[PDB]
């Protein structure tokens, strides 16, 4: 669905 | 030598002297005789404290022999400056500029060791040349004993009779009169 | 004919209290809306202009009540709509068409009476960039939806769905009102940085805190739209809502007000609890002010304060309906501390 | 037909206070539909396409622009937005719509759409940020975007059909006008240049005056700069046009407010006659207004909020007070110090 990215 | 010591922190692990790592909790040491160069790292330290926290308490713990007139005199009017209440404490010795700085700590906020002990005496000075001149500091230095005298008699509560004639010579006063006199409020004598 | 600024101020005095500044922004708002909607399009200026309430005050001021209790004054359809389900360049969730969607179960699919219509939204703050300018992984919600509702506040035709052919239509919102309004947090960090211009160290230096500054509702009375670029929100969106509401904490005097003037005090409310059980409930004027000290200790606005009330009286509640033969219960200011019991009247 | 020095004129009754940048645009509009006229019939081969990139702050008139110019101009005309755009076409929007509202405008006339003008705001949009990633708004987009404006025939259904046919409708023909507010775009042109912090005694340092950063700026913007930003290198090779916008000046302001047909002043005053009392503003009121205007740094459509604010309270009680033929408004009432004084 969405997108998710991150640290 | 100074040792190090390690604060352990959220973040991690910081290598701090003993000297600051007491400094980042509102504690000042005053050691040795009063100088020019002592006198203004002291100054710089009340202000950083001050704008850090302005409602915490300061601590002030005094073991000197005391020094120059001058240079006293701008510690006196920086804690009573700055809104905290400056904490003094007697550790030692506290001579006549020592002295002043310990009874000038915040009402109810000044206590002596049970083995310290406070001298206090009139101004030292002297000089050479002219009798013009010497008349011209003699009268400076004659204020500098009135001036000192009545502070001592604001926060010490006594008259300013009384502290005169208790100040032409050296006068030793042990712990216990020290808070019979005025100079202190208590003594800290164990840890409660 | 229309209802006057005094005459809707009344009303609104009965459900709202201590939000005089507020009040009368609404107010003209709403008379300008209706001036705006009383010629067909006729004036001696063409053109006229729209104008959009931007809601700022502290947590629990009262933001929300002012919308729901405008719905009901107000004869024109309303809605109120949320910013946090708001799903910019499509994505899964509700879209910011929708809010035009619920628009007309209100107003029964009548676009003539939709466009005249106002709408209001919440946690707006929500939606601002993490005090960034640049965003980095195109917030959805951040640089997304902001960007996206500029459309709508602007004036432009959206397609929507006509029922649950299959043909669209097209409604314009050049004519319709947006309240986007939300408590801000960490806003006062922002303006202080801004205008207290005295931090450092020195003799010279002016520091004086937690006495005097940082005053929450003076902070924001200074509040400008430079301030909020620095906070996230984009100057383009601020733009579009040049009126700006800035509320005030409630005061101490305020929440005695509120426990008793409105419609649905709490202290009216409890009474009603207690009037069906059979024993009627009483409070005395000086237990009313303790209570208002502690709520504002909390700094939880008033929502908090029915926390304080019902821990006063949770083991009362809990022992009334086992006793019985009593008529009347009276409750002291000690009672509220804990340290007595309220008494009894049988 | 077109002329520059009357397109000009026409622009200066509905734009105020950017001189340069109606200059430009006359220019390329002048050029683009003189190359339509000899189409590749010059000697003069490979030239350069004419294409429009406006560049402003907020409220500098990028979206009045775009509707003045459709108002005076004959070929239809079409607002657009980036912000609808997707890739893929997978919920939101697919680029081909763009050239169906088109036909729209022009009732499926394509000898009439190829000679039409576009303008796509909120160019900023579509700045490829892909740094933690699919993209359905960011290199997506952009590279749709630059294969349409690079000139490519689109499959376009004509009414959409009672067939299984499409048009091939031309693109190298249609122009296009990308603007949008740029934000962030001066802190990059200032990264780059600089040219300050000297802490010698023959060096000077400036900390407030910054070359008039709002106006100044925007001149010395290079392509390099808007790679940095997010923005393609082809896509902005495509556009050897930019124009720069400074921000409004005081003065500017005081015009706006004067000679436009849609003024504060008329529609508040036009409002207040419909209640029945005349509004009057004095010329001091009006500088002051100018000057906290600036201040706000949000353009005209910030405007609103010093005028609104000041007499929030007068209109609140106006209609409560009667026997007041008249409103006369000071220069202390833009303070707020003082308030409004009534006439009977
Ligand atoms: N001015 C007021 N007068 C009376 N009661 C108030 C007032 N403001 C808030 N309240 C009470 O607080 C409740 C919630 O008010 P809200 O409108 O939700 O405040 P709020 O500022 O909108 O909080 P947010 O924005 O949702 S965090 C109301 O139902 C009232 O009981
Ligand atoms: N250059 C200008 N001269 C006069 N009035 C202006 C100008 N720019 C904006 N305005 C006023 O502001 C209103 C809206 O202007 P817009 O062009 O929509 O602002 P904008 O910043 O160009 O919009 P964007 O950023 O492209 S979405 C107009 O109807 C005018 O009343």
């Amino acid at each position: 669905x969405x997108h998710x990215x991150x640290x | 030598l100074v040792p190090m010591v390690i604060e352990q922190t959220s973040r991690g692990e910081r290598s701090f002297d003993i000297y600051s790592r007491l400094l980042k909790e509102r504690v000042i040491f005053l050691t040795g005789q009063v100088e020019d160069h002592m006198a203004n790292l002291i100054v710089a330290q009340m202000l950083f404290l001050e704008a850090e926290n302005p409602e915490k308490d300061i601590y002030l713990y005094i073991n000197s022999p005391g020094g120059v007139i001058t240079a006293g005199m701008s510690i006196y009017d920086t804690m009573q400056f700055i809104k905290p209440d400056v904490s003094t404490i007697c550790m030692g010795q506290a001579a006549s500029m020592g002295a002043f700085l310990l009874t000038a700590g915040a009402k109810g906020k000044r206590f002596c060791l049970p083995n310290s002990r406070v001298m206090i005496h009139q101004p030292l000075g002297g000089y050479q040349g002219q009798a013009t001149d010497i008349e011209i500091h003699a009268r400076e230095i004659l204020k500098v004993k009135g001036r000192m005298n009545e502070l001592m008699a604001l926060h010490t509560g006594q008259s300013l009779e009384q502290i005169e004639r208790d100040t032409e010579r050296d006068r030793f006063l042990s712990a216990p009169e020290a808070v019979e006199y005025g100079l202190v409020d208590s003594i800290l004598t164990h840890r409660n | 004919a229309l209802p006057t600024p005094h005459e809707i101020r009344n009303h609104l005095d009965d459900y709202v209290i201590g939000q005089e500044q507020a009040k009368k922004v609404l107010a003209v708002a709403v008379y300008n809306h209706y001036k705006r909607l009383r010629n067909g399009d006729t004036s001696n200026g063409v053109e006229l202009g729209k104008s959009n309430i931007l809601l700022i005050g502290p947590t629990g001021s009262g933001k929300t009540l002012l919308a729901e209790t405008l719905a009901r004054l107000l004869d024109v359809p309303f809605t109120m709509a949320d910013a946090t389900t708001l799903t910019e360049a499509g994505y899964v969730g509700e879209d910011v068409e929708n809010i035009i969607q619920k628009l007309l179960q209100k107003s029964d699919y009548d676009v003539q009476k939709a466009q005249r219509g106002i709408v209001y939204i919440d946690q707006i703050d929500k939606i601002s960039r993490k005090s960034d300018n640049p965003s980095i992984t195109r917030d959805v919600s951040g640089e997304g939806v902001q960007q996206a509702l500029l459309k709508l506040i602007e004036g432009t035709v959206a397609a929507v769905p006509p029922q649950g052919q299959q043909e669209f239509l097209q409604v314009d919102t050049s004519k319709i009102l947006f309240i986007c309004g939300g408590a801000f947090a960490g806003l006062d960090k922002v303006i202080s940085h801004r205008v207290e211009t005295g931090s450092g160290i020195g003799f010279g230096a002016t520091v004086k805190a937690k006495s005097d500054k940082a005053s929450e509702g003076e902070l924001l009375a200074q509040v400008e739209p430079e301030d909020l670029i620095k906070f996230g929100l984009i100057p383009e969106f601020i733009g579009r809502l040049p009126v700006v509401a800035t509320l005030n904490e409630l005061s101490e005097e305020a929440l005695i007000q509120i426990l008793k003037e409105p419609k649905n005090a709490l202290t009216k409310q409890y009474q009603a609890l207690f009037n069906l059980e059979g024993v009627d409930l009483e409070f005395r004027d000086e237990a009313l002010d303790a209570i208002a000290k502690k709520a504002m200790a909390r700094k939880t606005g008033a929502r908090g304060l029915r926390s304080i009330v019902e821990a006063a009286l949770l083991d009362t509640m809990y022992d009334l309906p086992s006793m019985e033969d009593v008529e009347k219960v009276v409750i002291d200011e000690s009672v509220i501390d804990g340290q007595s019991e309220p008494l009894l009247i049988y």
